[PDB]
């Protein structure tokens, strides 16, 4: 098989979201446990999520991403236009009960920004602030069904999208984070995770991501540096590499 | 309702569109001009690992001086590209683009050899096939090297042969200096798919 | 194609015998994409199976 | 005369009467428009998705009540259809009323596009969604009573016997057998159509009764319980006659 | 098997998807509905008028202004179009502007049907209607500038020329020839359609100028007048997306 | 529709004369009364019209220009070559003779 | 009615040809851009060619 | 159009004037238009009057518009000349676009 082709590559999926879904969820209320971006799915190609690693010494705050292989290729280019599908599974037993709300917001997503970082605001996700009624969304019973894949067509006032995405955003800048993605899927309760007290009462939400028909555009990433791997050193005393720009 | 934990494979699709297909070709035919639809392409196009390489005169210098260098970086599509798959095939060409600012010898000529991978300059003859320019009447090189090995498949991972396939060397008979950009042949392509590994963005230093 | 060069494109085109997207999740094959078995369609190989004078300096 | 992106002063037919959707001017002479030359559609809305019209925007589901019954609770929500009622401080106790087509007119933007409008005429669809782990137990009944509020009170499905609300057309929802159930409410009003402007009337309630109670296990536990989510949407709709008064009330 | 006026709880098939206009339900079993037997439309709501749609709605002609333009005055509605504009602080004079397609998507009720919808491609189509006695006279422009508010001051229809001025796309309104002119404005974005949510920009202006002021008798009369009335709406519509936010704007 | 065709641009007519025709101008006299080319109308596609911009501090004196979309074009150009058509409305009621 | 009326002229061209693409006048094409104030000079492009 | 050494010059920082000046056909012809579409194409002829280094070459790649050279890497395709062998650079730039048409 060619596997250097688009279509191979961010057709491989692979985890961006394993949430915690408990018991005490609120109706309505963006499942926020568990990780980065709890419940918010930014739609799109570009990378959404990033870390960042400081070391002492004055502090450095080098910030690091997490890139599936459809996020590895974006990179690569400047805009993007694409069909993104999820898999939405989840980790559960025969005695687990619940429904849950997965709807596609267009737009900007809520964003409470850091000076280094940029996450969502889960207090203008709620059934109140957003009402998931003028939405596309997909309720699934747990009774016994664990997933949907659900695929996202490109709707968006612009031909193609930007493969920035979490690079550099933050605080001062936060518009090309906005304009990398067409919205966002919210994954909320529709009712409360039924359980008893002979299983967990807990369930893992994992989420795979990939892309289907794909255009790139440029061959131009739109980032301001160089496009680079990063090389984890071995103690968390070490800087990392930087690689020479400097054209003389 | 039965006690049962089960996938029934349901997909939905949003939004009552159009064909993507037909929406995307509009779309490059307005906003692009071109369809990139694979990444060997990428491997044929030359990009830069190094604007600005130095040498010493009379010094016969391996190419994997800075391929080593480059490959870890991510900086170019073969080393971009590369963390994706694990084993590669085919040759490689490299462009040296002349940036010597100054005058050593009333004749300056680059001259490239061939030379075992992961060998030393006192390892191997400056036999075989070369090629020779003079940057002042063609400040370019654009040598190939062909995919001269052992083995049908080349892993970017170590191993316990040496010289099993084959690679560049550099001379120059004054300091240059050179803006490196490489690409593959018309055979050189990457193994089978892998994970990806992270990025490393922006780096801000702080004062505390 | 409509061009306004008397060259259309760079290179000649070599045709595939693929029948999918080439930017599509579908698993195509690498061999249907080139087509360069053992045979006369490569040069050297057709030259040494038709024994070329070249082949032996002349 | 073949001018371009200019349209001059020049006579017309004498009299011309161009109709708009609902308004229509009378004009002395033929106006003198300028149109685009050649002209194109340069979006892509069309591309993205249909234009949805006002029918099928008040056919879009919306969440009206997310409900929680929990297991020994005396709550009116937990207490059991009665078999019979004597008296009016006793009637029958039920988890949640919702007066119809209100509720649905005022929920999820539809009053938005009802304004404007003067009559109208529509079912209402229901569809509650439930969830109870397979060692609970129970059963409930979804029935719609027209005019209860309106209707002399011996006549209500409040103030009848258990066998009297059952005989009431409604839905059967057991917790372990029909996890969700739905209902078509059809239009309810005496009169030709609903009037959105003058009469804020309701004519069809729908109660959620109580069969048997949660059943779950003798020891206390935050798990016994059940949770529920009613949703709402209209159908076979009709919005008619324009009109420039609008209902605060939604 | 055959009960009416209830539904009882069943058993069903094991996989259900209930696809409404945008949302879709998965159910462990296929829901137990109750509908009416043998349904029946008891309004006259279908035989008053037809169901209008969204974008017939937004078809709808909106009064947005009326003007009211007296001889013998030098205020900037009757002050003419100038030969040339040498300075900013002396630009050319128009009697009304309006911000397109924003006047018009903040009239006429048209905010709220467009509410809970991300994406609209539309043009603006504009009539005017004035009225003036056999004696008087005068002759307007009507014109419109796309991205003039957004674009260099050198390249906007205000600071240009009289010449550049009707060189741009409009109609000449001769009072005793056009009693009443007609436009339409294409969709003037240069994105693939207007964003009803996050940008509040507009992308087109639309000018009335005046070639020729008022020509009246020399009494000085207040008949010595014209009154105008402009009707704006939208045609070639396109929603598409919901959302749940909304432009405060709006 | 091309919109950069010479015929598209040239052919995109403007307002050039708004005179003033009052009921003592004589006759077989220009109509001069109201604009800066009086009744005379130069027949071709460069602009005749001009006005000065005076600015003192000595004075600098720029001149400015009225093209039309006819003259934008020629001002590209040397020579010229065209046919000229010019639309002369007049604005008045259905009690003005002459 | 009014004393006065007005003689509006349109001008536009047809059937044209234009000859070469470097214009007769001293300087290049300039494009007025209106200043702000009167009290403001106009812009004059650079034409030294060194 | 004097340039430093070693420093990256957006075009931006030459069109942004060109633009009002109505002196290029490109900019003459852009009062009379609101849109634009495609690609664009410029030539450097050398008038260096100093020698500098041995070796000088001009080298030019792709930005997004109203960028700065502070916000954007050098990679993607580029091209490279030398002036005393080829005194003309002749690049050509793409439109490599979101949108369809592009306002003035």
């Amino acid at each position: 098989v060619d596997e250097m082709a688009i279509g191979y590559v961010c057709g491989n999926p692979a985890i961006k979201h394993v949430l915690t879904w408990s018991t005490t969820d609120v109706v309505q209320n963006p499942i926020s446990n568990g990780d980065d971006w709890g419940g918010v799915i930014p739609v799109g190609m570009p990378c959404y999520s990033k870390t960042i690693r400081a070391v002492k010494g004055s502090t450095s705050k080098t910030e690091v991403m997490d890139p599936a292989p459809c996020e590895y290729v974006a990179n690569l280019f400047s805009y993007w236009r694409a069909t993104m599908c999820y898999r939405i599974t989840v980790v559960k037993t025969a005695f687990h009960t619940g429904r849950l709300e997965i709807f596609f917001e267009p737009g900007s997503i809520p964003t409470v920004r850091t000076a280094d970082n940029l996450g969502p605001d889960q207090t203008q996700l709620n059934g109140t602030i957003a009402p998931s009624d003028n939405n596309y969304k997909y309720i699934l019973d747990l009774t016994n069904d664990t997933e949907v894949t659900i695929k996202v067509p490109y709707v968006s006032n612009k031909m193609f999208m930007k493969t920035v995405g979490i690079y550099g955003a933050h605080d001062e800048d936060n518009w090309n984070f906005d304009e990398s993605f067409t919205g966002f899927l919210c994954i909320r309760p529709i009712t409360k995770l039924m359980a008893p007290d002979t299983v967990s009462q807990k369930v893992s939400i994992v989420v795979w991501k990939w892309a289907e028909d794909v255009v790139v555009v440029e061959p131009k990433p739109l980032t301001s540096g160089p496009t680079q791997v990063y090389n984890p050193p071995a103690v968390a005393r070490d800087l990392v590499k930087q690689i020479d720009v400097s054209m003389q | 309702i039965n006690l049962s934990n089960k996938t029934d494979e349901n997909t939905i699709s949003f939004f009552d569109s159009g064909d993507p297909e037909r929406m995307n070709n509009e779309a490059l035919m307005r906003g692009c001009g071109e369809q990139i639809v694979n990444l060997r392409p990428l491997l044929r196009t030359f990009r830069t690992i190094n604007d600005n390489w130095s040498l010493a005169a009379n010094t016969k210098t391996p190419i994997t001086d800075l391929t080593n260098t480059a490959d870890a970086e991510g900086r170019d599509y073969m080393s971009y590209l590369s963390f994706l798959y694990r084993f590669y095939r085919g040759g490689r060409r490299y462009k040296f683009f002349n940036t010597t600012p100054l005058k050593q010898s009333q004749t300056c000529y680059v001259r490239s050899f061939l030379i075992p991978r992961n060998y030393t300059a006192d390892e191997i003859n400056t036999d075989g096939p070369s090629h020779i320019t003079y940057p002042v009447i063609n400040p370019v090189h654009e040598v190939e090297v062909p995919f001269y090995s052992q083995y049908r498949k080349i892993p970017i991972a170590s191993t316990s042969d040496k010289g099993y396939d084959s690679s560049l060397m550099y001379y120059t008979n004054v300091g240059t200096q050179q803006i490196v950009a490489r690409a593959g042949n018309d055979d050189f392509t990457f193994g089978w798919m892998i994970g990806t590994p992270q990025l490393q963005g922006i780096t801000k230093e702080v004062a505390n | 194609p409509t061009s306004e060069n008397p060259k259309i494109g760079p290179i000649s085109e070599v045709a595939s015998g693929v029948k999918t997207a080439a930017n599509g999740i579908e698993r195509i094959p690498v061999l249907g994409e080139i087509a360069k078995p053992v045979t006369a369609a490569v040069k050297w190989f057709a030259d040494i199976v038709g024994g070329v004078a070249a082949i032996f300096g002349w | 005369t073949n001018v371009h992106n200019t349209k001059l002063a020049s006579t017309s037919a004498e009299n011309a009467i161009e109709k708009e959707q609902i308004t229509t001017f009378h004009d002395v002479e033929t106006p003198n428009r300028i149109d685009t030359p050649m002209a194109q559609d340069t979006s892509s809305a069309r591309s993205m998705d249909d234009t949805h019209s006002i029918i099928q925007f008040l056919q879009r589901p919306v969440l009206i009540d997310n409900i929680e019954i929990v297991a020994g609770t005396t709550a009116d929500n937990n207490t059991a259809l009665s078999r019979y009622v004597l008296d009016r401080t006793n009637p029958q106790k039920y988890i949640k009323q919702w007066t119809l087509p209100s509720t649905v007119l005022k929920a999820g933007g539809k009053a938005q596009k009802l304004a404007n409008f003067k009559y109208l005429r529509c079912d209402v669809q229901v569809k509650i969604v439930l969830n109870a782990n397979p060692f609970i137990a129970g059963r409930l009944y979804l029935a719609y009573s027209p005019y209860d509020d309106k209707v002399a009170p011996e006549r209500r499905i409040i103030y009848t016997s258990r066998a009297g609300v059952t005989g009431y057309p409604g839905v059967e929802l057991d917790f372990q057998l029909d996890n969700s159930v739905e209902m078509t409410i059809p239009y309810a009003s005496f009169q030709e159509a609903y009037d959105l402007v003058s009469g804020n009337e309701d004519f069809v309630q729908l109660y959620l009764f109580t069969i048997a109670p949660v059943l779950g296990p003798s020891a206390e536990s935050a798990n016994s319980k059940v949770d529920l989510s009613v949703y709402m949407w209209l159908d076979n709709i009709s919005l008619v006659i324009p009109t420039y008064r609008l209902n605060p009330n939604l």
